[PDB]
């Protein structure tokens, strides 16, 4: 119900040719396992200068019980919501 | 987005009402929501809130037992059940657009309605005595009135309706100087009556 | 947390910069919301996650939470900006709002209040009853406060708050709930009105 809402918001910033989300900004890659919503945020709380993904972080907010203000692979923030919402996608069953 | 709050209005202690608030412009379902009320003068006081992720509710310790939080998402309408209500409980009450996913909370508040006014009085409606305000200025005091409103008259070279004042037996009073015809027709009465030293 | 304090009122001229404090224990580890009320409307969300703007809300706004305290700070206030701003958190499943801060832009001169001090009515005294009536009006900025009197009469008082009247300048009003046994006693009652730091008072005698 709720996150459907954060789905299609993914869906609607990942859209065909709109400028590259956020420039050339990049974040942490994070595991798509459990922790998700709040890895996610804490991935992209130090992105600056892009305002497609004040909906998305406000919207994370909701799905992580705590306030937030492994690094491995830095990939850019439009293939890092394309992961996250491939399987956000599949949590919705 | 419109949060469009009824179901206000006057009720005496022990009595019940029932408010409503349709909302719209937005995906109601998906959101918690919330009423916050504000007592006449006075700060926010959050009342109850309803998850758009859970079932589950939340109340503020003064209300708990006493009022229920419901909604309708086919109607895209929240409820409040106020019950016992107290004299405490008198204020305007706001239908506030609350919070997304589980943790609404973290996600915070947005739009708020326009609200509407709850009264808890004990009080009978009663009509004003009329006394006058010898002195420049005349004036002419309106005095122990229930419920609200009155309006007054003179018929404005300089005059002023000040606005009323709520007594502890739960009556109003209130003045107006010039530099009088007085309607309380919640009790249904029309006096008019003139000043000299 | 669950106590978030206050300070009732802040005053700047235009163009200055208003900060607005809110104090809680451990409320840099909570996130912050800040609410604008101006007079007679609903509130509207101006600082969401202690630091961000919603959509459509001046630029001049912006937000700070740090420690215990939470600030709201407002550059180069404007007229429409004054209100009354409100901090809000959550904590063990409620809501909590800060007590609220009334933001006065100083759009005119100071203006000291005029007051009337009526006595009880000829009518009203056959009724049993008196009632002192002291009308303040002419102000500004809109905060006054009244105290009766020459020993101080804590009892019987009522006072309206402010309100801005047809040229913008505010008003109040204060009754003083008397039996005619005690109006004719004392020598006479005192109306003392307190506006920016000065008082001017009015007294009455039968």
């Amino acid at each position: 119900t709720a996150l459907k809402e954060l789905i299609e918001e993914l869906v609607n910033i990942t859209q065909n040719q709109k400028a590259p989300l956020c420039n050339g900004s990049m974040v942490w890659s994070i595991n798509l396992t459990a922790g998700v919503y709040c890895a996610a945020l804490e991935s992209l709380i130090n992105v600056s200068g892009c305002s497609a993904i004040e909906k998305t972080q406000r919207m994370l907010n909701g799905f992580c019980p705590h306030k937030v203000s492994v690094r491995d692979t830095k990939i850019e923030v439009a293939q890092f919501v394309k992961d996250l919402l491939v399987h956000l996608k599949k949590l919705f069953r | 987005v419109q949060l469009l709050e009824s179901g206000g209005g006057l009720v005496q202690p022990g009595g019940s009402l029932r408010l409503s608030c349709a909302a719209s412009g937005f995906t109601f379902s998906s959101y918690a929501m919330s009423w916050v009320r504000q007592a006449p003068g006075k700060g926010l006081e959050w009342v109850s809130a309803f998850s758009g992720w859970d079932v589950s509710t939340y109340y503020a310790d003064s209300v708990k037992g006493r009022f229920t939080i419901s909604r309708d998402n086919s109607k895209n309408t929240l409820y409040l059940q106020m019950n016992s209500l107290r004299a405490e409980d008198t204020a305007v009450y706001y239908c506030v657009q609350d919070g997304l996913g589980p943790y609404f909370y973290n996600y915070g508040m947005d739009v708020w309605g326009q609200g509407t006014t709850v009264t808890v009085s004990s009080a009978s409606t009663k009509g004003p005595s009329v006394f006058p305000l010898a002195p420049a200025a005349l004036g002419c005091l309106v005095k122990d009135y229930f419920p609200e409103p009155v309006t007054v008259s003179w018929n404005t070279s300089g005059v002023h309706t000040f606005p009323a004042v709520l007594q502890s037996s739960g009556l109003y009073s209130l003045s107006s100087v010039v530099t009088c015809n007085v309607n309380h027709k919640p009790s249904n009465t029309k006096v008019d009556k003139k000043v000299e030293p | 947390s669950y106590e978030l304090t206050q300070p009732p009122s802040v005053s700047v001229s235009p163009g200055q910069t208003a900060s607005i404090t809110c104090s809680g224990d451990k409320l840099g580890d909570k996130y912050s919301f800040w609410f604008q009320q101006k007079p007679g409307q609903s509130p509207v969300l101006v600082i969401y996650h202690d630091s961000k703007r919603p959509s459509g809300i001046p630029e001049r706004f912006s937000g700070s939470n740090s420690g215990d305290t939470a600030t709201l700070t407002i550059s180069g206030t404007r007229a429409m900006d004054e209100a009354d701003y409100y901090c809000q958190a959550w904590d063990s499943s409620t809501y909590v709002f800060g007590t609220g801060t009334k933001v006065t832009v100083l759009g005119q001169p100071k203006a000291a209040p005029s007051v009337t001090l009526f006595p009880p009515s000829s009518e009203e005294l056959q009724a049993n009853k008196a009632t002192l009536v002291c009308l303040i009006s002419d102000f500004y900025p809109g905060a006054v406060t009244v105290a009766w009197k020459s020993s101080p009469v804590k009892a019987g008082v009522e006072t309206t708050t402010p309100s801005k009247q047809s040229n913008n300048k505010y008003a109040a009003s204060s009754y003083l709930s008397l039996t005619p046994e005690q109006w004719k006693s004392h020598r006479s009652y005192s109306c003392q009105v307190t506006h920016e730091g000065s008082t001017v008072e009015k007294t009455v005698a039968p």
